[PDB]
């Protein structure tokens, strides 16, 4: 299948301008449609437009014309959108898809790119630890406390334990901070043979924090 | 302005047929697309020209399209097939995507497994301290916690979050955080966390004593 | 226009 990579996450500020790229690995964007389409948190999936490299003409929704532009570089097989004039309502994931030409479907699509667009500041996450104070079974976890934006990437010794781990939606505090929580069940007997450490990394202000979660 | 009306829930018992509907002005007169898209992930395309399927998707997904209204038909529907699904049809020169419907697929009741975090050491040394109250694999969705701080009911103090059901097993999970000052947290100490939930007989509280 | 034909389908 051909894989559309997109730029990574990004927090931008409002009335400025954000540029998302979209790299097909293993394919070619030319005889073909490139289209943008973004999903703001808990809705729905909004077109915003497309462009055809080989013809080199594109066709905004009527509400993003005069905002939007979608442009690719052939070389390099890589599609670009530049949003201008940001507003918070814009605060989406933003996705690139490929579709046959004369055809309006998308079969390719790219893995998304959250843009937030925000005035504040970018903050990491305080990690603390949560274990218990049971039967047979028993919850670990670790609460990722007081980030901004969005996202955060938490995972289990490395990647390696997936089974039975329970990663949460974000809540916004009314702090305007976000926090998370990451649980994992394990058997009761395995504290004390097992060690357990969730990996949590937050991208938009470089942070890196691994911790253990013991009783 | 056009609009393409999905309902916002569909509910299937395993082996069952779902039916989501797509509803347009004119509907019938448009090639009809259907996207999958499960928690988190990207869209996945199901169905192109009201009725025909990419190669990777199984014999079980249908469509059609008529009048004022377009299908998307699961037939032995699975938990491989909890998602959100998005209708898709050109209007006026541009691509509309529909309302969108979460397709919810049941299971047998399961009571959640309770469990309580006290703060961390390191939470109480910043000056705030967090309780957390985990709710793991129940079904159906509907659950209440409730907090009580030295037998005193909690109100305006927490957060909660649920996860999206399971792709193996269909169920949810729930995750609520108290939040207290050190100095509201070290006058009191008895932290108990009451679920109430359809497969429980009795409201199962899980507590711990600060200290 | 034309154009819009290498957008989409017309049925």
């Amino acid at each position: 299948q051909v894989t559309l990579k997109e730029s990574g996450a990004e927090v931008k500020k409002p009335g400025s301008s954000v540029k998302v790229s979209c790299e097909a690995s293993g394919g070619t964007l030319s005889n073909y449609v490139i289209t943008w389409v973004r999903q703001a948190p808990g809705q729905g999936l909004e077109w915003m437009g497309g462009f055809i490299p080989t013809f080199r003409t594109a066709m905004y929704a009527q509400g993003f014309q005069g905002r939007v532009t979608i442009t690719a570089d052939e070389s390099t097989s890589i599609a670009y959108m530049e949003l201008t004039n940001l507003r918070s309502e814009d605060t989406a994931v933003y996705y690139c898809a490929r579709g046959p030409l004369s055809r309006g479907y998308y079969d390719y699509w790219g893995q998304g790119t959250l843009v937030t667009v925000s005035s504040a500041s970018t903050k990491g996450p305080s990690v603390f630890p949560l274990a218990p104070s049971s039967g047979g079974t028993a919850a670990l976890g670790c609460l990722v406390k007081d980030y901004f934006p969005e996202p955060v990437t938490v995972s289990w010794n490395s990647g390696a334990l997936t089974s039975g781990v329970h990663t949460f939606p974000a809540v916004l505090q009314s702090s305007g901070l976000y926090s998370l929580s990451s649980v994992v069940t394990v058997p009761s007997s395995s504290l004390g043979t097992q060690t357990y450490i969730c990996n949590v990394n937050h991208k938009p202000s470089n942070t890196k924090v691994d911790k253990k979660a013991e009783p | 302005s056009y609009v393409l009306t999905q309902p916002p829930s569909v509910s299937v018992s395993p082996g069952q047929t779902a039916r989501i509907t797509c509803s347009g002005d004119k509907l019938g007169d448009k090639y009809a697309s259907w996207y999958q898209q499960k928690p988190g992930q990207s869209p996945v395309l199901v169905i192109y020209q009201d009725n025909k399927r990419p190669s990777e998707i199984p014999a079980r997904f249908s469509g059609s399209n008529s009048g004022n209204t377009a299908t998307l038909t699961i037939s032995g529907a699975q938990a491989m097939d909890e998602a959100d699904y998005y209708c898709q049809a050109w209007d006026s020169n541009t691509g509309v995507f529909g309302t969108g419907t979460k397709l919810t697929v049941l299971r047998t009741v399961a009571a959640p497994s309770v469990f309580i975090f006290p703060p961390s050491d390191e939470q109480l040394k910043s000056g705030t301290a967090s309780v957390v109250c985990l709710l793991n694999n129940f079904y159906p969705r509907e659950a209440k916690v409730q907090w009580k701080v030295d037998n005193a009911l909690q109100s305006g103090n927490s957060q909660e979050s649920v996860t999206e059901q399971d792709s193996k097993d269909s169920t949810y999970s729930l995750s609520s955080t108290l939040t207290l000052s050190k100095a509201d947290y070290e006058k009191h100490k008895v932290y108990a966390c009451e679920v109430t939930h359809q497969g429980l007989s009795s409201p199962v509280t899980k507590s711990f004593n600060r200290g | 226009g034309w154009l819009a034909g290498l957008f989409y389908q017309h049925k």
